[PDB]
RNA sequence: UAUAUACAUAAAGACCAGGC
């Protein structure tokens, strides 16, 4: 185990890839939610190309 | 200087009719005696415009001309602009 | 975003379809930050085997 | 025509974009690729017009609209105001109160303002479809007269109608979060949450 | 937070006095009401009422300012007529008009139900 | 050369055509922390007794 | 130098709507009429309210702010009611206001729907007015989320609140087809025709008429529902001439004691 | 009437001033503007695209369609609109007759209304007012704090 | 969020005519013919019904605090 | 108190004002002082400062009062004029047509703080008394003050021929005594400039009288405005069906003028002008046709407005915008440049993947031949966009240079 | 002493200062504060 | 009965976003 990796929100490898609206909805994300950002500490960050 | 000889301006430049109705409000704000009848007056600076009109305010001007020397003008002697 | 030079600022025929004219900050920042156009899509990459 | 109704049944044909892809309908072409073609702005500049500008358009632009990006395609008619004014309001757009998320209950954000009675508009460009701005529209309509009435109007200054804002017109909520952190930092030293 | 309550327009608090009469020296018979807690309603009527009277010269209100609330009526009369007894006159006046409009009010809603 | 003072206030403006050229609103909650120092006479001690 | 006389010809009279064609009167005066129908004309609203539990999506003050808008039965006791401010008595009394309940639990899987038919007056003459058509929609409940809360409903008019606005939209115009030149087109022929306009189609506009000043001021006038629209009328006439009628006092006093 | 409203064209301003529908300049039918914008905000600032949204959106609150203002149509001309506005039995440009709020009195100049989309934007008044009479003080600098 | 009472410009109530006004979308009326049922007459009316968004049903999907 | 803006760019931008309190959150101050400190109400701020002592109060009192200020030592004009819609409404109030009767006279002459106590006689005594604008105006007009100007309007060919005092359109401005006898006001009168009838009032009575001259123009001209109004409207954008054919058939014009010199430099017959590379001669011809083009139709455009249009009610009086945004509005937005010079080639010798290779045409180039109204097309929005961006990028570059 | 809510099981526990914050029959630990008894009373303003 | 609870602390810096 060398480290953690940060993940994007909705990609691939997020627990919320894959998800209906139901269970979005289980989960309290908002459906609407474009994803693509990371949480890091708690506060929303944004790769800026 | 001589009363003599005085090179200056008679009137009054704008720059000192504002410092004399500043300093004479100060003082009439402050117990001092007020040359003019007062009617009806509560504020200094007005009742420190109103000494400006008659003339009465007891207040001479030290011009400094620009090599040292200075003249002393009265506030009386001076010429209101306004 | 300090230098006052103003080519790379300036709209170019090259941005026609993949970034928006009109969106732009203003302030120091004039021209350097864009927005991209609706349908562009930037490439992910690939190899050339 | 074929290619149009089968995506005009999408929903459950399994059949979409990646479809029309590899059909070689539509084609990716970047930048310095654009150097090389001959593009038509519709299908209009391929009709015969008897005095030929170009008769080898080599590809065709889907929409001449969706140059445009996600602020400013929100505006109605862009293309009948001065080019500073679409500028402006990209500024502005980033800037309105609305419904940010639908989940805004649940989330704790510092600065969260929020909008009681959004509005989707009266003129409504053809791509806000596409940016979700019927969901979750910021902004409301509002009967606006153009009038120098008072003259307090005067400068770039609105009057408003006080009936109106007593009936909840861009009447909002503005959420503020605090947060503080127990910790223990010094040997004896503790921090607790108490009552003084 | 410095929004002024909403009452505040109608209201009266302790020690204003609703009409305060004011001479006016520029002018003989010349006199100026000031109506605290008023607006265009009621500053409206009473001048449009003035001009109707043969013996005023001059009638006029303004609101001086909209974000305070309170009239300022000057008016000017002819002499030997009192511009406190024009300023009477017509407030009796609507007063006689504002009576017979709403008796004629209920007459024609008599008549419009079954009939 | 500069620094920052006391006795400022700073708020939006807004357009009243009922002032004066040389008047302007200042709202009462601005008005209500900025304060003038004024010394006492017998003219004003009546006034200022109250305030 | 007296006053003129008016007279009154209801056209349209429905349970929304009134429309009456006043005539012989100033432009002020009958201005100063319609002015009144909107501020001056004492309703019944909500004013305090307490909230005891909510659940709801909604918060808090923003349900306080429906149920103010939500207009109460007022065709009579408004004017035994007094303001809450000229009432005597500590708090609110049966005189001054009217208590309000809504108790209200969502138990089935179902979304419930609160509507104004839940508020609960502990007198009958004043309601929601929906209960003299759909209820007025209050807030929408989930399952397990409950809202229930007292309010006290007052007495206030217009000038306060935009909440005591006994009428809906009131109507006003005079002079229909253009004949006194308030207002000048620029091309006459493309304008259309008041509901009122006495003109044929063919031509655009009445010829100027030099003497003439505006009479026939046509109104219509359309309630909320608080009022039956007869009375919004009744009582702004009345409502005026009382204020008429605080002057002669006040002015008179200060005649007398000036002098 | 300090906070700051703006529509989609790029025209920002605050509040002046908030009349009581009473107070307001209504039409003909009783419909008091919410808001009322300057006239001469237009000329020189060039936003068109304002005064037909204005237009269009007058027709789509009558027909009870949603309009569509995609910049690129051919297929909707100021012209085309307005015959679409004149069949609901208003003037094709808009213009409107108004009376006088105080005084009742027609207003000589037609005035254009419709419905618009304005925004509300995060500037408010209350947020930023300031005001400092000897307060707190820098440490190093013995000088009034910042912010 | 929820539907205004109010119309915010006339003041005639909106309020109770949403639930009654989807009613007759789903009877394959036009929205110009809803809003003509449903009385309607004045367009600062008719844009409140027209122009609204109903968030309300989405806001209803997330669990309460309290079972 | 001292009342500021940043940037401070001369003096007028810290003046001294008398308070005076009022409700809600924000100062508020006359219009005519937006012109000094250069502030227009969108969310603006500006400081305040108040004087801790009478000594220095007594400073601002008699240096810095607004009053004062009126006059600029910078370049001996007036710094506050009228501004905005009392300057559209006071052109309006001005006309021989206003007559006013004697209820819209009660109301005026109200707003008048230095009126002396008497009802001028009617200009017109029977059939039935009506005063006139320029009638009540000569009671604001302070003193006895005395000017001619000129309107804008004034056409040249009247002050030599007939009919020079007599001024059939009313052009010409006198004011004899305090009393304005003819003419119509606008920017070049009540406005900001070298002897205005502003101007003249501070140089002839004094600080204080001039203090009461704005103060009545704006009360009584915006308390009338609410009879007549003001507005803009779609019909005031708009042309006749006649004009709409006079526009065009100057632009197929042009463009026809552009495809022969464009067709004469392939076959090198254009000769260079003296001193220009054939690129710079006819890089200069092209210019020359298509700014005649946009100045013909604009011209053209500017005959077509009715009196009663609103654009000219604004633009004539110099109130707000120019004669060039009447032309682009009604008919022609014309050329479009960057860095001086028609657009150029991004792509390699095109403009837009649309063009063919090496079109120096007028559309391939920039010319945008819509006006706002009709709109423009896909292309011509870009590059309008293109000339657009070179007014922002000096806006921001500029301003930090005029500050160092 | 302090009645607090789960905000996955949605059930009150009374959990006290100085305890780590695990709601029982569930483990999820975060806790909501349910809401105060003492009166609120708003304008309809 | 007298007398008393009087004010200080939240550092600073960095980058980022926006306003005129
Ligand atoms: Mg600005
Ligand atoms: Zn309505
Ligand atoms: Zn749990």
């Amino acid at each position: 185990f060398i480290g953690k990796i940060p993940i994007m929100l909705r990609s691939t490898y997020c627990l919320l890839n894959g998800l209906t609206d139901r269970d979005l909805c289980e989960l309290n994300e908002c459906p609407l939610d474009p994803g693509g950002y990371f949480i890091i500490n708690g506060s929303e960050k944004v790769l800026i190309a | 200087q001589a009363n003599q000889k005085r090179i200056t301006t008679p009137y009054m430049t704008k720059y000192e009719r504002a410092r004399v109705l500043g300093t004479r409000a100060l003082q009439i704000a402050m117990c001092a005696p007020v040359m003019v009848e007062l009617e009806g007056e509560t504020d200094p600076l007005l009742i420190a415009m109103k000494e400006l009109k008659a003339r009465k305010i007891p207040i001479i001007i030290r011009r400094y001309l620009p090599d040292g020397s200075y003249e002393d003008w009265g506030v009386d002697e001076l010429i209101i602009t306004d | 975003r300090d230098g006052k030079l103003a080519k790379p600022r300036q709209l170019h025929n090259t941005l026609w379809g993949m970034v928006c004219p009109a969106e732009t900050p203003e302030g120091h920042a004039v021209g350097l930050v864009k927005n991209l156009a609706l349908m562009a899509y930037i490439s992910v990459g690939s190899q050339p085997s | 025509k074929r290619h149009i109704d089968q995506l005009k049944e999408r929903e459950y044909n399994n059949y979409s974009w990646q479809d029309l892809v590899a059909s070689g309908v539509v084609e990716y072409i970047d930048t310095l690729e654009e150097e090389t073609v001959m593009l038509a702005m519709t299908p209009d500049d391929l009709q015969e017009k008897e005095v030929a500008y170009c008769s080898t358009y080599t590809h065709c632009e889907i929409h001449p609209s969706m140059i445009l990006g996600v602020c400013a395609s929100i505006i109605p008619f862009p293309d009948h105001n001065q080019s500073p004014r679409n500028t402006y309001q990209s500024a502005m757009g980033k800037q309105a109160m609305g419904v940010y998320i639908t989940n805004f209950h649940v989330r704790m954000d510092t600065l969260a303002h929020v909008l009681y009675y959004p509005q989707k508009p009266l003129v409504t460009t053809r791509s806000m479809e596409y940016l979700r701005f019927r969901e979750l529209p910021a902004g409301i309509n509002s009967i606006v007269a153009i009038a120098s009435y008072t003259g307090y109007n005067q400068e770039d200054s609105v009057i408003m109608n006080r009936s109106a804002v007593d009936r909840g017109f861009f009447r909002s909520v503005f959420y503020r979060s605090y947060k503080e952190q127990e910790s223990k930092k010094g040997f004896d030293q503790e921090e607790v949450f108490e009552k003084p | 937070m410095n929004a002024p309550p909403a009452f505040e327009s109608f209201l009266l608090f302790e020690g204003e006095k609703k009409i305060t009469i004011n001479k006016d020296t520029k002018v003989p018979n010349a006199c100026l009401f000031t109506i605290n807690k008023e607006d265009h309603t009621l500053g409206n009527i009473i001048k449009s009422q003035l001009l109707k009277d043969p013996q005023v010269l001059f009638a006029g209100y303004k609101v001086p300012h909209p974000l305070e609330h309170k009239i300022i009526i000057r008016v000017q009369t002819t002499p030997d007529y009192s511009p406190q007894e024009a300023f009477t006159n017509a407030i009796t006046d609507l007063i006689s008009e504002l009576s017979l409009l709403e008796e004629r009010f209920r007459v024609a809603i008599k008549d419009k139900q079954e009939g | 050369m500069g620094k920052r003072v006391d006795f400022s206030a700073r708020t939006v403006i807004t357009p009243d055509p009922n002032l004066s050229i040389d008047q302007v609103g200042v709202p009462r909650s601005i008005a209500a922390n900025m304060t003038f120092a004024e010394i006492v006479t017998p003219f004003n001690i009546d006034r200022l007794q109250e305030l | 130098p007296y006053a003129n006389q008016p007279t009154v010809r209801i056209t349209e009279l429905t349970d929304e709507n009134v429309k009456f064609i006043i005539e012989n009167t100033d432009l002020a005066v009958a201005n100063s009429i319609r002015r009144v129908f909107i501020a001056e004309v004492p309703i019944i609203a909500i004013d305090w309210v307490q909230i005891d539990a909510n659940s709801s999506v909604l918060h808090d003050e923003f349900i306080a702010h429906r149920l103010g808008l939500i207009p109460l039965t007022s065709d009579d006791i408004v004017d035994k009611l007094q303001y809450s401010r000229d009432c005597t008595c500590e708090e609110f009394c049966p005189e001054c206001s009217v208590e309000f309940t809504l108790d209200v639990r969502c138990n089935e899987d179902q979304t419930r729907h609160v509507t104004s038919r839940d508020l609960i007056s502990n007198s009958p003459r004043v309601i929601p007015v929906t209960s003299r058509q759909d209820d007025i929609l209050i807030v929408k409940l989930r399952k397990g989320q409950e809202l229930r809360l007292r309010a006290y409903a007052k007495k206030g008019f217009g000038k306060e609140h935009a909440k005591w606005n006994p009428t809906a939209g009131v109507a006003f115009e005079y002079d229909p087809d253009n004949a006194l030149r308030h207002t000048v087109y620029p091309k006459p022929e493309e304008w259309p025709k008041s509901e009122y306009s006495e003109l044929d189609e063919d031509e655009s506009q009445a010829p100027y008429d030099p003497n003439g000043k505006p009479e026939r001021f046509y109104y219509n006038v359309e309630s909320c529902g608080s009022l039956r629209p007869e009375t919004i009328v009744l009582s702004a006439l009345s409502g005026l001439k009382k204020k008429l009628s605080d002057l002669q006092t006040q002015l008179s006093h200060e005649i007398q004691s000036d002098v | 009437i300090g906070d700051k409203f703006a529509s989609r064209h790029g025209q920002k301003g605050t509040c002046g001033i908030q009349y009581r529908q009473e107070d307001m300049p209504f039409t003909c039918e009783g419909i008091t503007p919410d808001i009322i914008i300057n006239p001469h905000a237009i000329p020189s600032r060039m936003t068109i695209g304002h005064l037909i949204e204005c237009l269009q959106g007058k027709v789509s609150a009558n027909k009870g369609e949603i309009g569509d203002a995609t910049p690129f149509n051919d297929a909707v001309n100021v012209q085309k609109i307005s015959n679409l506005l004149s069949d609901y039995g208003y003037h094709l440009r808009g213009n409107e007759v108004l009376y006088n709020g105080f005084t009742g009195r027609k207003i000589t100049s037609q005035i254009f209304i419709g419905p618009t989309y304005y925004q509300r934007l995060k500037h408010m008044v209350d947020d930023k007012i300031h005001s400092r009479a000897r307060g707190p003080i820098q440490i190093l600098n013995r000088q009034p704090m910042e912010g | 969020m929820i539907i205004p009472v109010r119309c915010f410009t006339c003041g005639k109530i909106v309020g109770n005519k949403w639930e009654a006004y989807l009613g007759l979308l789903q009877a394959e009326y036009t929205e110009g013919d809803a809003l003509d049922a449903l009385g309607l007459k004045r367009y600062c009316c008719r844009r409140m019904l027209l122009a609204h968004v109903d968030l309300i049903e989405k806001l209803l999907n997330y669990a309460p605090l309290e079972k | 108190v001292i009342f500021n803006r940043q940037p401070t760019l001369h003096k007028m931008s810290m003046m001294g004002h008398r308070v005076r309190i009022l409700p809600w959150s924000t100062f508020r101050l006359n219009l005519s002082v937006t012109t000094p400190y250069n502030a227009d109400f969108d969310g603006d701020e500006m400081n305040l400062h108040l004087p801790q002592s009478l000594e220095t109060r007594a400073e601002i009192q008699e240096l810095a009062m607004v009053p004062r200020m009126i006059v600029t030592p910078q370049s001996n004009r007036p710094v506050m004029g009228i501004v905005q819609d009392t300057l559209t409404a006071v052109r309006k109030f001005t006309k021989r047509d206003v007559f006013l009767e004697r209820g819209e006279v009660m109301n005026l002459l109200m707003f008048l703080s230095t009126w002396d106590g008497k009802v001028p006689q009617p200009a017109i005594l029977k059939p039935r008394p009506l005063w006139t604008g320029k009638q009540i105006f000569s009671l604001i007009i302070p003193g006895h003050i005395n000017c001619i100007r000129t309107h804008s309007t004034h056409p040249d060919d009247e002050d030599s021929g007939p009919y020079k005092h007599i001024s059939p359109g009313d052009t010409k401005v006198v004011v004899e005594n305090g009393e304005l006898i003819m003419g119509i006001l606008c920017k070049k009168s009540l406005g900001t400039s070298a002897g205005s009838l502003v101007h003249i009032s501070y140089l002839e009575m004094g600080h204080d009288i001039t203090r009461l001259f704005y103060s009545n123009i704006q009360t009584v001209i915006n308390n009338w405005l609410l009879i007549e109004g003001h507005t803009i409207g779609i019909g005031d954008s708009i042309a006749d069906s006649k004009t709409y054919q006079d526009i065009q058939n100057t632009i197929k014009k042009a463009k026809q003028d552009v495809i022969e010199v464009i067709e004469k430099a392939h076959n090198n017959e254009l000769e260079p002008t003296p001193g220009n590379t054939l690129r710079q001669t006819f890089e200069n011809q092209v210019n020359r046709i298509l700014n005649d083009a946009r100045d013909k139709t604009g011209s053209s455009a500017q005959k077509s407005l009715s009196e009663y249009n609103n654009f000219k009610s604004m633009v004539v009086s110099g109130a707000k915008g120019s004669k060039i945004n009447i032309s682009q509005v009604i008919a022609v937005v014309g050329q479009q440049n960057v860095e001086g010079k028609r657009i150029p080639f991004g792509f390699k010798h095109r403009t837009l993947p649309h063009f063919i290779k090496d079109d120096y045409g007028p559309e391939s180039r920039g010319f945008v031949e819509n006006s706002y109204l009709a709109g423009l097309t896909p292309t011509e929005f870009f590059f309008h966009a293109m000339g657009g961006r070179e007014g922002l990028i000096d806006t921001a570059v500029k301003t930090a240079e005029t500050g160092y | 002493p302090m009645i607090y809510i789960c905000g996955e099981c949605h059930t009150e526990n009374e959990i006290k200062s100085r305890d780590p914050i695990r709601c029982r029959e569930c483990g999820y630990r975060i806790m909501y504060k349910k809401r105060t008894k003492r009166l609120v009373v708003f304008d309809a303003r």
